[PDB]
């Protein structure tokens, strides 16, 4: 019941995953398309990390903000050795200025 | 005799209660055994209201109190299937009540 | 008198529940007994395979609250015309005031405490009295021999 | 017309006349344009009147009904209330 | 089983093939006929739209057959005319 | 569930069976429909006790463990006559022989 | 319903069907219907029972889950043994 | 022989559970037909077994010789087990006839030689010496299956 | 989809028995495989369904979603009727472990958004609030079944 | 054969060893090996529930016939909950 | 059948099975076993009544449903101390904290 596009750099994922599921579960999926294992994975909604251990619906994520129309947008940052990757969604082509037809 | 076999099983058949609907057409004909083997295991005589008018044809009852023990026996095997206050357990309990004045109005006036 | 027709004859269905409530659809059975079936979440709707002459059924699960199908009482699918579903639009019914405070107080105070309210006896056996599908059932009987 | 209903601590209440008749103990007194209510305070019978809006409004509406609310905080004066005047 | 749909600006869109396949172009696409190819490459699609034709497979897949009340698909006017030609060459 | 009951009144005796959920009125309604008597001139009784109209016969007392088909529980009848009703009376059922010898 | 009236004169209200479990009743109600059938040689402590069993047969034939021992105490047995004979069930 | 087990060679795990007040005993029909008493099940109790496909099964009170029900009929044969699933047996009383069961109450207080004191028809006193039989029951069940139905 | 029924056109007469304490939900899985609710069994009753042959169920508490038995196993299966014979689905208790069994009864206690104000460990919080479910379990039983056909 | 579990109010539990080690905890605790463990934040009224657990599970695992409900008082359920998350049971 | 027991003396708590065929004086050879103190200076009670050696505990009262795994029949043991029987003393379990306000 909550949609999701879950975007690291130039790739973006979209999947759905219930309110009540979990962070971790959520990893385990990615770790399924992606072949890369969970404990390496790290999920933001916006700017905030994602504990693995609280339910989509705990980090904010709901049915009514998660659409399949208007899918919410959980980050992904992957680990080389020691250090973090930096939460970096390289954004989408943008839309040419409304044409004077329309206004 | 015949003809009145054919009146009595005919008035059963054909009588139609007081909101136009008529109660024989479930018991017109048995259901096969692929659709329904319940029933078929329940029942130790399966026969319907064709069985008994074929018999009529071929005459195979010999008495009016013969061809009343298998009308009681299809109502009574219906009853014994069907759960009490069904649809078709009560018009068992009403097509037994008008054979059974069927037979007394054809059989003696 | 207030039973399903065993029929033979397939009619495709569709449970809309358009109550904010969790909804137990309930079947009456060819004996008329009340069988509960799997229940609806608020704002759903599903395709169920019924027959012609089933007689259904709708309840608050979690209350055992009266609800209505169609702006009435009970929902008995007519013969499907060309293959198309009929529809169960399931709606809360307008309740008394009363009957509306009972159901939240109801929901609010465990009925063993029910006596330690400061209303009057009347109405402690009223809260007393939880809606049932049974008693509803005989009083539709009831309203159908008023009727006749 | 309208009618005005009074409560204990001395709120006016004016509710349209068919909208009051819901309540049988209402209909009663009135068979008169004002009724007092010594017992019912106006937090109460303020939202007696919004269930009259509401009931009137929505009694045959075929496609959907919302659900009355009713706070905890108010729920069991209400319902005192809701008895007495059989609403 | 998923698909990878990849835009003109080079964005990568992991959907899930049933999803893909409501675009008949894509369909022919995918369906050497020994075995199913992954990748499928838009030259002439920017990022912007083919993400908004993701959420569209999301919507019909979820919403097709589904009984009580479907909401409507809503597209802005920015992106009205560019999705209506991606529309038309997918065929979804 | 199913509760199996035996109205009792005077040496009459009717088996009958209702749903824990079914209430005393519906009750009172199917001896209406035997004796030919209202649930208005009707008095139900579980042992000494009065049973309210409005009470299921769950509520009663009547469980499925207690009101078997092969051990109904016995609700006792009362009629009204004018002003008064009769006092609840169940005329016992008659006495078993001593048991024999043969059975100790 | 039928009524049956044991020889201390108690009346038995019982459904129809639930009595016609008995082949000696079917066979007295079924040949001239009426309502009443008149047991001079069953007690009532004894014809009590023989419905119970009816209310029995009536409500666990064809039950799926588990079907409970049908009751009879040593001091109605012999009794009732007689009536069940008497009476085909 | 019309009611026998059949040579299978494929085992079938079944679960014996006696949900009958009386002591079981289980009793497997032979290929000839002929049936072998087996181990009883005590009142509320439930067995893995181990038998073989098409293996035909009775159930009775082990005292009495009374005939018990096995999933609301009188015969059980196992079918394949499907994915190592155990079948299951579930042991019932069956609704007796009054008379059948007054006699059961009757023979179980009376002694045999006391049957004679019972101030009862001729008949009935057959009757109470008549005990239940396996076999009597057995012959019974064939002609009703050598109807083709019942 | 390694859990699904089997089209087979050949029906096949069950007896669903709950021998449980709990009002069960019988669960059909269709020819995809997706669980669909049946209507509820109280306990101590069993009543004769019809099923098709290879057709397969499961069985759950219709109001905690908790996992329950059918013939000692997870998942029933109608073997093919024999002689007209119906097959036995015996439903009942497993042996939950003390934990489960405990988060149980504390859920039957609590109303779940109150769960957040007992004095107990966060992680033992979290156990609370994941309800049982059928999918979950499901998801479970598929990878206990690639482990016994791996080898 | 036997081991004793000492409660933190110090009752004394003598249980089957293999009753016992269906705790993983325990298991652990006892894998020679010792016959006395001591829970020192677990008092009687629970670990006495816990061993009850011990002879419900082992007597009841495998059996064909209906489990029963392995019952829990309200006022137990928490610190029961507790124990059991930390035994493994 | 099978009886699941608690044989507690004082502080101490024994959890074992027994069939109800099975005799008091059994069990007290159980005891002995565990806790070194042969049948001949044990006393077993249920509840306040002495258990005789000879009886077997379903004669005694433990059944298959009094004695569940998971409600153990209480068995009550006393020792000898020189001429005379210490008084039978089983120290209560210790008390389960009020309900906390959510589950009230
Ligand atoms: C997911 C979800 N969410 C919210 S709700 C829900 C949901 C809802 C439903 C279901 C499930 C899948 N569906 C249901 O539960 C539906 C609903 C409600 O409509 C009843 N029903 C049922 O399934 C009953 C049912 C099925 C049936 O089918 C008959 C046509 C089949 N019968 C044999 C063939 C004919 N019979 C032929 C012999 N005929 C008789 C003849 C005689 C007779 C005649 C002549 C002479 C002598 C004789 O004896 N006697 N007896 C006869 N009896 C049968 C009769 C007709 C009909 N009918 O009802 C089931 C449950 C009971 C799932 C989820
Ligand atoms: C604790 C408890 N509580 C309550 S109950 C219980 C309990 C229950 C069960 C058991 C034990 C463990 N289990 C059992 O007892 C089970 C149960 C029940 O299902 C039968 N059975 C058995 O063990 C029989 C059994 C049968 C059989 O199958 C063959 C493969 C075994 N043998 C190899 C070869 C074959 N013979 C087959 C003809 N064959 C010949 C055939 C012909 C022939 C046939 C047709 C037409 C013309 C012909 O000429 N001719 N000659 C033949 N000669 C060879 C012969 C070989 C038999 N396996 O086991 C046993 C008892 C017989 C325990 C407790």
């Amino acid at each position: 019941d909550v949609f999701l596009m879950i975007r690291r750099h130039k790739t973006t994922i979209f999947t759905d995953a219930k309110e009540s599921s979990t962070v971790f579960e959520l990893k385990r999926i990615v770790e399924g398309i992606l072949k890369r294992p969970p404990d390496e994975q790290r999920l933001y909604k916006d700017d905030q990390l994602l504990d693995d251990g609280k339910t989509l619906g705990e980090c904010g994520f709901t049915s009514q903000t998660a659409r399949p129309q208007a899918p919410a947008t959980v980050g992904l940052a992957f680990r080389a050795d020691d250090t973090f990757e930096a939460l970096c969604i390289e954004p989408f082509s943008s839309p040419p200025e409304l044409p004077d037809v329309m206004k | 005799l015949t003809k009145q076999m054919n009146a009595i099983i005919d008035t059963v058949i054909n009588y139609k209660d007081s909101s136009g609907r008529q109660l024989s057409e479930v018991f017109i004909q048995l259901p096969s055994r692929k659709e329904l083997p319940e029933y078929y295991e329940l029942i130790r005589k399966p026969v319907d209201f064709k069985k008994i008018k074929e018999r009529i044809r071929n005459h195979k009852y010999r008495s009016l109190g013969d061809l009343e023990k298998d009308v009681m026996l299809l109502c009574h095997n219906a009853q014994t299937f069907n759960l009490e206050g069904s649809q078709i357990y009560e018009d068992s309990i009403v097509l037994q009540s008008v054979f059974k004045s069927a037979r007394q109005k054809i059989a003696k006036e | 008198v207030l039973r399903s027709v065993n029929s033979r004859e397939p009619s495709q269905v569709i449970f809309c529940n358009r109550s904010p409530r969790v909804v137990l659809p309930v079947w009456l059975n060819f004996d008329g007994e009340p069988q509960p079936y799997p229940t609806l979440p608020p704002g759903t709707g599903r395709r169920i395979h019924s027959y012609r002459g089933h007689l259904w059924l709708f309840r608050d699960a979690g209350t055992h609250d009266g609800l209505l199908v169609n702006q009435t009482e009970l929902f008995v699918p007519s013969l499907n015309v060309d293959g198309q579903p009929i529809f169960a639009n399931i709606t809360l019914p307008v309740y008394t005031l009363k009957e509306r405070c009972l159901q939240v107080v109801r929901s609010l105070v465990k009925p063993e405490n029910y006596r330690r309210l400061d209303i009057v006896r009347s109405l402690y056996e009223d809260l007393e009295d939880h809606p049932n599908v049974q008693k509803d059932l005989e009083r539709l009987t009831q309203e159908r021999i008023a009727h006749q | 017309m309208y009618v005005k209903l009074i409560s204990s601590d001395g709120h006016e209440f004016i509710v349209k006349r068919e909208h009051a008749l819901t309540s049988g103990t209402i209909k009663a007194m009135l068979s008169t344009n004002e009724v007092n209510f010594r017992e019912i305070p106006s937090h109460v019978l303020s939202k007696v009147c919004m269930y009259f809006t509401y009931k009137v409004r929505y009694t045959n509406s075929s496609t959907e009904i919302p659900e009355f609310p009713i706070a905890p905080e108010i729920a069991l004066e209400l319902l005192m209330a809701a008895n007495f005047l059989d609403c």
